[PDB]
């Protein structure tokens, strides 16, 4: 766990004002400065905010910090969706003799509009049957919120076992992919009359089914 | 000045890492090089740090005697190594630099170097063919596709036709199974109406088990 806490969430609404929250002790925050950091992995984090409340040359002017007592905070005006991102706290600890981060706290901008997701179902292919396995393909894409929820029906029986999802990735059109594997053996491809992949987001849901080639 | 990092590492259980960090377009001075990490669905955690014309180094209390830091002078380099290393040690290990007048801040940071732990062995993949179906009967398209499956470690490329096809293609982050091996997909959206005629060629390369395969993907039949 980290020393500093930061709420693990926040969302504010574009053009408006959000705060994002860091708790500490008399011997980090209490005693040094903190620093804030704004992150989107895949990139290195960027400072934003140094010596409690100082930009760097480039940080705009919409970001603010201010320290009082043990806690220091991060305020964000004019709220752009260029600030989803990760952010963390930082500071000295003098009992530690080291650096301490907050856990950090992801930030949603609330503008972005829904969108449905996309679903391909493929069946295994004639090559993959010649090795002796089977494996049904779900390519789930351009979804928003970045959430579903994937089930997988044998003609219309539940399947739960040999089921493998990712986790929704960020695509470049900031909409969202997933992928779900459904592994199973010949046999079981062949003795049932078909296969469906059931996605749901937001509680409405788009199926997809596939059935053996004679 | 820029900080530049060394390349991605793939180690087994128990084993030690060390990994690189290169001041560029300038040197370490009397500056301090931290190093921080983050493992995948986690935050930044900080492993310590080395003030290379001192030689005095901090580290982290979470890493009991596991971490050293290093550096030369002479080349402008400083080093991370991480001994025994466990499942919960994937994750990217970033460099940075201190600024002493902005209360040490880490102004300049590295890339980042991915260090993935695990006890898969390399294997290239296996690629299947995913045949052309419906996708907008109204639209006149269809998706076909190439399965990747089976590999470790990461990364693979996908190329459609030798570079020559990129409309419509859709490489998707691969999964990682509980076998410890994982599996991608790419999808192209084409016109029905090109399937009897345009070939369709997936080439895959895999560097780590020095795999290249192409695949044909033609209408089903």
């Amino acid at each position: 766990q980290s020393v500093l806490t930061q709420p693990p969430s926040a969302s504010g609404t574009p053009g408006l004002r959000v705060t994002i929250s860091c708790s500490g002790s008399s011997s980090n925050i209490g005693s040094n400065t903190v620093n804030w950091y704004q992150h989107l992995p895949g990139t290195a984090p960027k400072l934003l905010i140094h010596s409690n409340n100082q930009r760097p040359s480039g940080v705009p002017d919409r970001f603010s910090g201010s320290k009082s007592g043990t806690s220091a905070s991060l305020a964000i005006s004019g709220l752009q969706s260029e600030d989803e991102a990760d952010y963390y706290c930082a500071a000295w600890d003098d009992s530690l003799n080291g650096w301490v981060f907050g856990g950090g706290t992801k930030l949603t901008v609330l503008g972005q509009p829904k969108a449905a997701p996309s679903v391909t179902l493929f069946p295994p292919s004639s090559e993959e049957l010649q090795a002796n396995k089977a494996t049904l393909v779900c390519l789930i894409s351009d979804f928003y919120p970045g959430a579903v929820t994937v089930a997988w029906k044998a003609d219309s029986s539940p399947v739960k076992a040999g089921v493998e999802t990712t986790t929704p990735s960020k695509q470049s059109n900031n909409k969202y992919a997933a992928s779900s594997y459904l592994s199973l053996t010949p046999e079981q491809w062949k003795s049932h009359r078909s296969y469906s992949c059931q996605v749901t987001h937001e509680g409405s849901t788009v199926e997809k089914t596939v059935a053996p080639t004679e | 000045v820029q900080l530049v990092q060394s390349g991605a590492e793939v180690k087994k259980p128990g084993s030690s890492v060390k990994v690189s960090c290169k001041a560029s377009g300038g040197t370490f001075s009397n500056y301090a090089i931290n190093w921080v990490r983050q493992a995948p669905g986690q935050g930044l955690e900080w492993m310590g740090g080395i003030i290379p014309i001192f030689a005095t180094t901090n580290y982290a209390q979470k890493f009991q005697g596991r971490v050293t830091i290093t550096a030369d002078e002479s080349t402008s380099t400083a080093y991370m190594e991480l001994s025994s290393l466990r499942s919960e040690d994937t994750a990217v290990y970033f460099c940075a630099r201190d600024k002493h007048s902005w209360s040490y801040a880490f102004d300049i940071w590295g890339q980042g170097t991915m260090v993935t732990v695990s006890s898969a062995s390399t294997k290239g993949p296996s690629v299947f063919p995913l045949a052309p179906s419906s996708k907008s009967t109204s639209g006149g398209t269809a998706a076909l596709g190439c399965l990747v499956k089976d590999y470790f470690p990461e990364p693979v490329t996908v190329s459609w036709n030798s570079g020559a096809l990129t409309s419509g293609v859709h490489t998707f982050p691969a999964v990682l199974q509980s076998s410890g091996l994982y599996s991608l997909s790419s999808v192209v959206t084409v016109p029905s109406s090109s399937l009897g005629t345009q070939t369709y060629i997936c080439n895959v390369n895999h560097k780590p088990s020095n795999t290249k395969v192409d695949k044909k993907v033609e209408p089903k039949s």
